[PDB]
């Protein structure tokens, strides 16, 4: 069930992720940490105007193959 | 190059939050008004740009506005989800001295104060990596902050020759 999605970061880079529909948002944040080093608790993963929640899967958000997502993160804070 | 700031292209990512990735050097377009690195510099920076006759203690007012903003907006702020505290526990930490402000407080203050806040972020360089904008105003009416390093904020003012 492997597929890819595209994630555009706050700093303008487009990265390609290898994911499955059953992957959770936390799983996706872990993949992003491996590639870009951003801690998951700092990540704000966004699809179609909605910030995605830990505990849900890509399937729940109707995130199909070749979807385009945004990755923001916190600037500052504890 | 003199009209560059009029050309910025903002993309809405979530309600009221926009991003841009223009290629420019901060000091080419902005005066950088340095703030103390005392953990309060998010709020010092907003104070420099919103409070006349700003001092090292103006930030207390901005933090009280942040408390008012949070009582209205914290529960529904998407970035508040990453904090994971109830409103009251968030407020106790936020109001403590030397606790770092962030993009979360920028979002809430923009609504509370009726202003647009832009955070420009750089990494060990004059080169802009990104701007994130809270509110629908343009760079010429916004409160422009400089985020550098991990948690440091300074204030920015557009240089006169670009007005
Ligand atoms: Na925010
Ligand atoms: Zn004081």
């Amino acid at each position: 069930d492997k597929m890819q999605i595209f994630v555009k970061t706050l700093t303008g880079k487009t990265i390609t992720l290898e994911v499955e529909p059953s992957d959770t948002i936390e799983n996706v944040k872990a993949k992003i940490q491996d590639k870009e080093g951003i801690p998951p608790d700092q990540q704000r993963l966004i699809f179609a105007g909605k910030q995605l929640e830990d505990g849900r899967t890509l399937s729940d958000y109707n995130i199909r193959k070749q979807s385009n997502l945004y990755l923001l993160w916190r600037l500052g804070g504890w | 190059s003199m009209d560059f700031l009029r050309s910025l292209d903002w993309t809405q990512v979530i309600a009221g939050q926009y991003v841009s990735n223009p290629r420019f050097n901060i000091s080419d377009y902005f005066e950088i008004v340095r703030q103390p690195g005392d953990g309060n510099c998010f709020y010092h920076s907003i104070a420099e740009l919103t409070m006349p006759n700003k001092t090292d203690h103006s930030y207390h007012y901005i933090k009280r506005l942040t408390e008012s903003a949070a009582r209205k907006y914290y529960q529904e702020e998407p970035e508040a989800r990453l904090v994971g505290l109830s409103l009251e526990d968030y407020l106790k930490r936020m109001l403590s001295d030397n606790e770092w402000g962030s993009t979360l407080e920028a979002s809430m203050l923009a609504k509370e104060m009726g202003i647009t806040i832009i955070i420009w972020t750089v990494a060990a360089s004059d080169e802009v990596e990104a701007g994130i904008k809270f509110g629908d105003g343009d760079v010429f009416t916004a409160v422009n902050l400089l985020h550098s390093g991990q948690t440091h904020f300074d204030a920015l003012r557009i240089l006169p020759q670009f007005e």
